[PDB]
């Protein structure tokens, strides 16, 4: 039931206005997309919502509390989850080890309840057979489910996902799109910024589209495809 | 327990680059020992033993550098793999890697302490020695061969032009001269020179000694000895313990300084981002070596510029960490 | 059009590395200058061993290092930008690339011999001759040291040598064909006049026979500046070393170790190709620079360590210089004959 | 003209990235080599290019064998490898960048070669970028300089590696038109890009390989309806 809202957001690198006046909203248990042309709006405005790229104008709110000050550091404590595109699995750390070593960081859980949450995360994502196996010794889909389960071991809502559709294999995207909807089912927010609109708008409830810096489109994907000005700069069906 | 992962990586790198740095330093130490073997006219028997004599002297720079660069490489390589930015994406503190660095900095700071209280003065004891039985007593191992042999202070100077050690030439010695043809030498020690002439006529009125072809000996081989301000209850201070304790202080300063010098720049240039972080260490060590000049040890005490820049640099070490 | 593009890209990065490496030794050969400052100068000797001593840094040390790191990193950026595969996907040969890298080699080795034989001992000697504000040592200066000699089978000692061409002391030991003293000469100042070394206040104490104790008080191939070698530096011209070679071999190494410099610069460039065509496998700038910085030191070791290490057997300097610098090329030809 | 490949196979650490693949591409016919990630598609393309050496393969042009000939030799024949990224010769002018490739071409006279540079400029609409270097060029205007520069090597076959590399749907139609422009001339293009929707939007025929062996071949409609690819690739 928590809410993640960005108001009057803007940024400029050295002189060039990367992103101008733009505002967005994402509530718990849904899929919200952030698309647009290359570099123009998307990805650059996404890391401001994540907390990496600094804020120049506006404010970011979580659970009706201010976070525009808070960087990538302690944003994850209330409800911020981040999954980068790049293979960020812990190399010389076993599946059970890297999951628990980041779960024991969260003090709001019992010493043996962390083991009970680990074996629960072993069944929810089916990683039980990999418990002992070391990191980076897993396949694309295998590493993917470890990254999601590990990042969730802090109870965060609004799972911000950078380019979740990297390995563009039309068979592989179906299961990745299905677990994204499972995060929606568990009542957690889902933010996506992937290039491929055909698989993002296929899972999205409402997606924001940002061009040149200023917000131009929002709502159901059917309203986006039907929109004339979004065809003028991004799709053109 | 993510700290255990961080320290496992630094042990894999620091204790590997330490082996590599030993070799680079070994080579430069071998250059100067080879340099003294020709220009300085020092024997070949103590070449390899002097190489080992300088390993605790070498460790003064390799130990604070290995923990610095080992941490620079690991944090940098874990930063690129996104493990460092994903450690922070799933809660955690920036202090996690400061904690990891400082928890493995005590491991190295203890070895630097052994290299200061025990290994530091042991080398100084054998460096005052330079092996007296070989330096003060030059034998067959000395070998002049086609060139001079300056000894004591300007006066003693031998000059040979031999085949192997059976048919010598010139001799000279000076210490006012002595020139001989044939000659031999065999240690236990006598210079059995055949044909020759002696001299000691300083003035036109002053005496002058002479010789010819007899086997001269002069059985000489006097094994010379070591001759032939520290703690102080009160806050004495300042006389080289300003440096002797600073090389143990460097183990902890560089550990804190480089933590945010490896996770804020490699987004640009993977190895070019190491350059600003590395350059800092260089200037720091170039100035600490330079402060160690205005009256070194004992009587003349160095003015607090060594500990002044050690704090000016610690202020710099905390500065970036608060950002 | 593409020929000059390879030649430019590789050359400019060698000048980038030359100015990059020499500047670091330059900022270092200024802080050791303030370690030995307060004898008569600070800024005069500060720049007297910085702008003056900048020229003998290159040729003697950082020229083959820039002819490798710079040549390797020059192709390393071209390979990273993947312009190198385009040249090939256009029809430009692997050998055509090697041709342009070695085409820039010859005008660059020309540069090594020119400012290595002429401008290098210039900036070397003049930097040591400017060390007159700071006393205690050799050169035309003298404090607590006695200058020795040998004029064939003859011998000479000087108590103190001065810049005024006068020698405060002098003692020529004129020897006979059997090495028996015939003069114990002493001059307050034995000056030099065009061809001869002026023998002021002669004391030719003859001993042509053991009885012969003739004491003649009155008033040959004696070297003037040809004798002034200073604190025995070796770092001077190939010409200046050769004449001295006729006048026992530590000087002989450096006259060969100075003529290997142009070939080594070319060999390093041949090895940069042997490495850019050998270990290529999309390796990043990091791995390309670490072996670029290591192989320079590997080759510094074979010069500074293995070079003098030829004193052991007393193996001629040709084998001690023109061969450990050719061993570099022996790995180069091996790399190019294994992969291709 | 034609370009053939027969019984192509390569092994890495015994993994075997390709096990007996055979594909042909004719002058005018624009084929597409597709399939799963690393399944074969990737290496097969570069084996045909000449980067990856065949272990059991056979690369033939119209009749002439090239499986032994390297990249710089195949290019002079009539092969045009185009990488996914820039590589437009940053420190070189557009005209000189075009001329540097024409320099190699011996079939063109001293003037006739300078004439082809002017011809390609007006063809790929880059005459406005004559004295301009190459350090900064828009996604559309950069790619047409690359193809022009590639065309300066007189090609018969053009192997386009991932031509839709992070290109927005507004710009894919322009990049797709270059392929359709080249198709109009006696060139046989070979695409390998991940966005199957856009690769099958241009290609007449398409070869699809899994675990190293060819499984699907034909027109886009023949692939889409095929039972095997609908479970292992298409979904
Ligand atoms: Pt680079
Ligand atoms: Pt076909």
């Amino acid at each position: 039931m928590a809410t993640l809202t960005a108001k009057n957001l803007a940024k400029a690198y050295k002189g060039r206005r990367v992103v101008e006046d733009v505002s967005l909203t994402v509530n718990s248990g849904e899929i919200v997309g952030l698309l647009g042309p290359n570099g123009a709006g998307k990805t650059t405005t996404f890391y401001m919502v994540v907390g990496i790229v600094p804020r120049d104008a506006g404010n970011i709110i979580i659970d009706d509390e201010d976070i525009s000050l808070l960087p990538l550091h302690a944003r994850a404590r209330r409800g911020i989850g981040y999954l980068p595109q790049e293979a960020s699995i812990f190399r010389r750390l076993s599946v059970y080890d890297n999951l628990m070593a980041v779960l024991q960081i969260r003090d709001d859980l019992t010493s043996e309840q962390r083991e009970d949450r680990a074996k629960e995360l072993m069944e929810e994502f089916h990683i039980e057979h990999l418990r002992d196996s070391l990191g980076q010794a897993l396949s694309g889909g295998e590493r993917r489910r470890v990254e999601i389960a590990r990042a969730l071991a802090a109870n965060p809502k609004f799972i911000l996902l950078d380019e979740p559709f990297a390995g563009v294999d039309p068979i592989s995207v179906i299961d990745i799109k299905r677990i994204i909807e499972h995060l929606r089912d568990s009542g957690l927010g889902v933010l996506i910024t992937d290039h491929n609109v055909r698989e993002t708008l296929a899972v999205c409830e409402r997606a924001y589209i940002v061009s040149q810096g200023h917000l131009i489109a929002h709502g159901t994907p059917q309203q986006i495809l039907e929109d004339e000005q979004v065809k003028r700069v991004y799709l053109g069906e | 327990i993510i700290i255990r992962y961080l320290v496992r990586e630094t042990l894999k790198s620091q204790l590997a680059i330490l082996f590599i740095l030993l070799l680079i330093f070994f080579c430069q130490k071998l250059v100067r020992i080879l340099g003294a073997a020709v220009d300085g006219d020092i024997p070949t028997n103590l070449v390899l033993s002097l190489l080992g004599l300088g390993i605790p002297e070498m460790a003064q720079l390799i130990l604070p550098l290995s923990l610095f660069l080992g941490l620079l490489m690991t944090l940098g390589k874990l930063y690129t793999e996104s493990e460092i930015t994903v450690m922070h994406a799933c809660g955690l503190s920036k202090a996690v890697l400061i904690k990891a660095a400082m928890i493995l900095a005590v491991f190295t700071g203890a070895v630097a302490a052994v290299n200061v209280m025990w290994a530091g003065p042991w080398s100084s004891r054998h460096q005052d020695e330079v092996l007296a039985e070989a330096k003060a007593n030059p034998g067959m191992a000395a070998l002049a061969q086609g060139q001079f042999q300056q000894a004591s202070d300007g006066n003693a100077v031998m000059f040979i032009e031999s085949v192997n050690g059976n048919r010598f030439h010139d001799v000279f010695l000076a210490q006012s001269v002595v020139v001989a043809d044939s000659g031999e030498l065999s240690q236990q020690q006598y210079v059995t020179l055949n044909k020759g002439t002696r001299f000691e006529g300083t003035a036109m009125l002053r005496d002058f000694r002479i010789t010819d072809f007899n086997n001269y000996q002069a059985i000489i081989g006097h094994q010379a000895v070591s001759a032939d301000t520290l703690w102080k209850t009160h806050t004495d201070r300042a006389a080289e313990l300003h440096w002797r304790f600073t090389l143990v202080a460097t183990v902890f300063i560089m550990a804190l300084m480089v933590v945010p010098l490896s996770v804020v720049n490699p987004r640009q240039g993977r190895v070019l981002s190491m350059l600003p972080a590395m350059l800092l260490y260089l200037v720091f060590f170039l100035l600490q070596t330079s402060i160690k000049s205005n009256g070194g040890k004992g009587k003349m005490d160095p003015a607090i510029w060594m500990w002044a820049i050690n704090l000016l640099y610690f202020a710099l070490a905390v500065l970036l960490n608060l950002w | 059009v593409l020929d000059r593009y390879i030649g430019k890209t590789i050359f400019n990065t060698i000048m980038m590395t030359l100015f990059m490496l020499v500047s670091l030794s330059g900022i270092i050969k200024f802080v050791d200058q303030l370690k030995k400052s307060g004898q008569g100068s600070y800024d005069a000797l500060g720049a007297g061993l910085y702008t003056i001593l900048s020229v003998p840094k290159d040729i003697q040390i950082f020229f083959p290092m820039a002819a490798l790191l710079g040549a390797l990193l020059g192709l390393g950026m071209l390979a990273q930008r993947s312009e190198l595969v385009v040249m090939q996907a256009s029809g430009f040969t692997r050998l055509q690339v090697a041709l342009a890298v070695m085409k820039t080699a010859i005008p660059l080795v020309l540069l090594t011999m020119a400012i290595g034989e002429w401008v290098a001992p210039q900036g070397e000697q003049m930097a040591r001759n400017y060390r007159a504000q700071q006393m205690y040592g050799g050169s035309l200066l003298s404090t607590q040291q006695g200058l020795w000699a040998k004029d064939g089978h003859n011998f000479v000692y000087i108590e103190r040598v001065k810049g005024n061409d006068e020698l405060g002391g002098v003692s020529i030991y004129a020897f006979n064909p059997e090495r028996r003293l015939q003069s114990v000469r002493y001059a307050a100042s034995a000056k030099f006049d065009s061809e001869n070394w002026r023998l002021s206040q002669v004391d030719e104490s003859d001993l042509t026979d053991p009885k012969q104790v003739t004491g003649s008080q009155m008033v040959n191939l004696t070297p003037d500046k040809l004798g002034v070698v200073a604190l025995d530096p070796d770092a001077l011209s190939i010409s200046g070393l050769h004449n001295y070679v006729k006048y026992p071999g530590r000087y002989q190494l450096n006259m060969w170790s100075k003529i290997f410099q142009p070939l080594s610069v070319a060999v390093m460039m041949l090895m940069a190709l042997s490495f850019i065509f050998g270990p290529l496998r999309s390796v990043p700038m990091g791995v390309r620079v670490v072996t670029g910085i290591s192989f320079g030191f590997i080759f510094y070791v074979l010069d500074q360590i293995f070079g003098p290490l030829t004193l052991v057997y007393g193996i001629p300097p040709i084998i001690g210089a023109l061969l450990p610098s050719a061993s570099f090329f022996l790995i180069s030809l091996w790399l190019m004959m294994r992969k291709a």
